[PDB]
Protein backbone atom coordinates (compact mmCIF):
# COMPACT_ATOMS: atom_id res chain seq x y z
CA UNK A 1 0.00 0.00 0.00
CA UNK A 2 0.88 3.45 0.87
CA UNK A 3 1.26 2.55 3.80
CA UNK A 4 4.56 0.31 2.79
CA UNK A 5 6.05 3.77 1.05
CA UNK A 6 5.47 6.26 3.64
CA UNK A 7 7.16 4.14 6.41
CA UNK A 8 10.57 3.45 4.02
CA UNK A 9 10.62 6.99 2.97
CA UNK A 10 10.41 8.18 6.96
CA UNK A 11 13.12 5.55 7.59
CA UNK A 12 15.50 7.75 5.46
CA UNK A 13 14.50 11.34 5.74
CA UNK B 1 11.59 18.62 -19.63
CA UNK B 2 13.22 18.02 -16.33
CA UNK B 3 10.66 17.19 -13.58
CA UNK B 4 11.01 16.32 -9.78
CA UNK B 5 9.38 12.71 -10.55
CA UNK B 6 11.20 10.19 -12.31
CA UNK B 7 9.50 7.24 -13.74
CA UNK B 8 11.46 3.86 -13.80
CA UNK B 9 10.47 0.58 -15.77
CA UNK B 10 11.53 -2.73 -15.68
CA UNK B 11 11.78 -2.80 -12.22
CA UNK B 12 12.75 -6.70 -10.40
CA UNK B 13 9.56 -8.52 -9.46
CA UNK B 14 9.69 -8.44 -5.72
CA UNK B 15 12.04 -4.93 -6.15
CA UNK B 16 11.17 -3.63 -2.64
CA UNK B 17 9.87 0.30 -1.89
CA UNK B 18 13.70 0.75 -0.27
CA UNK B 19 15.54 -0.47 -3.18
CA UNK B 20 13.49 2.14 -5.40
CA UNK B 21 14.21 4.83 -2.91
CA UNK B 22 17.85 3.75 -2.69
CA UNK B 23 18.32 4.91 -6.60
CA UNK B 24 17.94 8.51 -5.92
CA UNK B 25 19.80 8.99 -2.48
CA UNK B 26 23.33 9.26 -3.75
CA UNK B 27 21.66 12.70 -5.39
CA UNK B 28 18.96 14.26 -2.80
CA UNK B 29 16.14 13.81 -0.66
CA UNK B 30 13.77 11.71 -1.83
CA UNK B 31 10.44 12.84 -1.24
CA UNK B 32 7.67 10.83 -2.69
CA UNK B 33 7.01 6.91 -4.23
CA UNK B 34 4.39 5.35 -5.75
CA UNK B 35 4.85 1.68 -7.19
CA UNK B 36 3.15 0.08 -9.65
CA UNK B 37 4.47 -4.31 -9.14
CA UNK B 38 1.42 -4.50 -11.45
CA UNK B 39 3.46 -3.13 -14.61
CA UNK B 40 6.65 -3.78 -12.82
CA UNK B 41 7.37 0.27 -12.83
CA UNK B 42 7.59 2.81 -9.90
CA UNK B 43 7.48 6.68 -9.73
CA UNK B 44 9.67 8.91 -7.40
CA UNK B 45 9.80 12.20 -6.48
CA UNK B 46 13.12 14.18 -5.57
CA UNK B 47 13.55 17.04 -3.39
CA UNK B 48 14.89 19.53 -6.01
CA UNK B 49 14.37 18.68 -10.03
CA UNK B 50 18.12 19.95 -9.96
CA UNK B 51 18.64 16.75 -8.44
CA UNK B 52 16.48 15.03 -10.66
CA UNK B 53 18.55 16.50 -13.59
CA UNK B 54 21.67 14.87 -11.94
CA UNK B 55 19.68 11.37 -11.25
CA UNK B 56 19.21 11.33 -14.70
CA UNK B 57 22.27 12.36 -16.49
CA UNK B 58 24.72 10.02 -14.10
CA UNK B 59 22.19 7.15 -15.15
CA UNK B 60 22.69 7.71 -18.76
CA UNK B 61 26.54 6.89 -18.25
CA UNK B 62 26.43 4.35 -15.54
CA UNK B 63 23.48 1.92 -15.79
CA UNK B 64 20.97 2.18 -13.56
CA UNK B 65 20.89 -1.42 -12.00
CA UNK B 66 19.06 -3.05 -9.24
CA UNK B 67 20.48 -6.00 -7.76
CA UNK B 68 22.14 -7.50 -10.76
CA UNK B 69 18.86 -6.44 -13.54
CA UNK B 70 19.29 -2.86 -14.88
CA UNK B 71 16.26 -0.68 -15.01
CA UNK B 72 15.04 2.03 -17.51
CA UNK B 73 14.90 5.45 -15.84
CA UNK B 74 13.42 8.49 -17.82
CA UNK B 75 11.81 11.79 -16.21
CA UNK B 76 7.95 12.65 -16.05
CA UNK B 77 5.20 14.50 -16.70
CA UNK B 78 4.76 15.58 -12.85
N1 LIG C 1 14.69 10.73 8.48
Amino acid sequence: NQLRAQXALQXVN
Amino acid sequence: PPSRVIHIRKLPIDVTEGEVISLGLPFGKVTNLLMLKGKNQAFIEMNTEEAANTMVNYYTSVTPVLRGQPIYIQFSNH
